């Protein structure tokens, strides 16, 4: 697997207050992320099937 | 000139607590008028002698 298949990651998961959309009797919050994956060289692999 | 102002408007309004929002109040007037000041002069004579 450490060559089979490769995850990637840009950006961990981040929170903050969402300034705009939120006034001084309700907050906005907005949270996100951004990753990847593909597939590396798929002659690493195997599957069983019936 | 000078300031007037006429009548601080009516701003809160007592909502109900959901909405995330107030309401819109009226405004107030400020009226920069001016005013003028008069002037007051005259004069008055004499001889000389007949005032020495």
């Amino acid at each position: 697997w450490k060559t089979a298949f490769y995850a990637v990651e840009k950006r961990p998961m981040f929170f903050e207050q969402y300034e705009g959309g939120s006034s001084a009797w309700c907050v906005k919050y907005q949270f996100g992320a951004e990753d990847g994956g593909f597939v590396g060289c798929c002659e690493h692999g195997r599957i069983l099937q019936i | 000139t000078y300031m007037k102002i006429a009548d601080y408007g009516q701003l809160g309004e007592y909502t109900c607590d959901a909405k995330c929002d107030a309401e819109f109040g009226e405004p107030g007037n400020i009226r920069h008028l001016e005013g003028k000041t008069y002037d007051y002069r005259g004069v008055f004579c004499f001889n000389r002698k007949n005032l020495q």
